[PDB]
């Protein structure tokens, strides 16, 4: 399923996973934000690049940059702003 | 205010539909909801979809977050799920019974409902 699956199939997936259905309780929380977005860097390190050799190798802050580029929407999903999670993160 | 929820329920069912094409639509969600057999605990854990498929079959999948490996399982008569005690237990004709652990318990008597009123007939 993976395998042959498009970055931006990838990055749904992962978004979909891990971001996009957080409960009330988890939202507008950075830090909560931060680890479901690493929970989703190692799944695809781990098992997505494992299925599809093309697929490229990220540091932490570049797949972040890249899965909120794909989706602006979610920070609107988990209620927290970019500034707060760049000023987090460094 | 229904746009982001229309966008997050379509980016949902293309992710569905790309691991099973013969999902059709998502009746509701549980954000956090693991599995369990005997009670011991599967490698099987994450976001909780109640699915229609094709032929107008209720189940659900779970999107694995230990590992791709997913679970997709019908719900084939409203009968088959019971609340016991802190599972959702959902059993299949000769005592094949599986156990949903609801992290946050408001989600049992809620998709509980959910799974009885989409059999309603
Ligand atoms: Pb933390």
């Amino acid at each position: 399923s993976f395998t042959n699956a498009t970055f931006s199939q990838v990055l749904d997936d992962l978004s979909a996973r891990f971001i996009l259905n957080l409960p009330a309780e988890e939202q507008s929380s950075v830090e909560r934000l931060c680890f479901q977005i690493e929970q989703a860097h190692w799944f695809y390190e781990d098992f997505i690049r494992a299925q599809n050799d093309q697929l490229p190798s990220l540091g932490l802050r570049v797949f972040s940059a890249k899965l909120f580029a794909h989706c602006p929407l979610l920070w609107k999903w988990s209620k927290v702003h970019e500034e707060a999670f760049d000023d987090f993160l460094r | 205010m229904e746009d982001e929820n229309i966008l997050r329920n379509a980016v949902n069912l293309q992710v569905l539909k790309f691991h099973y094409p013969e999902i059709e639509s998502i009746i509701d969600i549980a954000s956090h909801v693991a599995v369990y057999q005997f009670w011991l605990k599967t490698s099987i854990e994450g976001t909780f979809f109640l699915v229609k498929d094709q032929r107008a079959r209720v189940g659900y999948v779970i999107l694995n977050r230990n590992s791709p490996e997913n679970l997709y399982l019908f719900i084939n008569h409203p009968s088959n799920v019971h609340l016991v005690d802190r599972y959702l237990i959902h059993r299949t004709e000769n005592q094949h019974v599986v156990g949903l652990w609801m992290f946050d318990p408001n989600d049992m008597s809620r998709i509980f409902n959910i799974v009885k009123e989409s059999l309603l007939r």
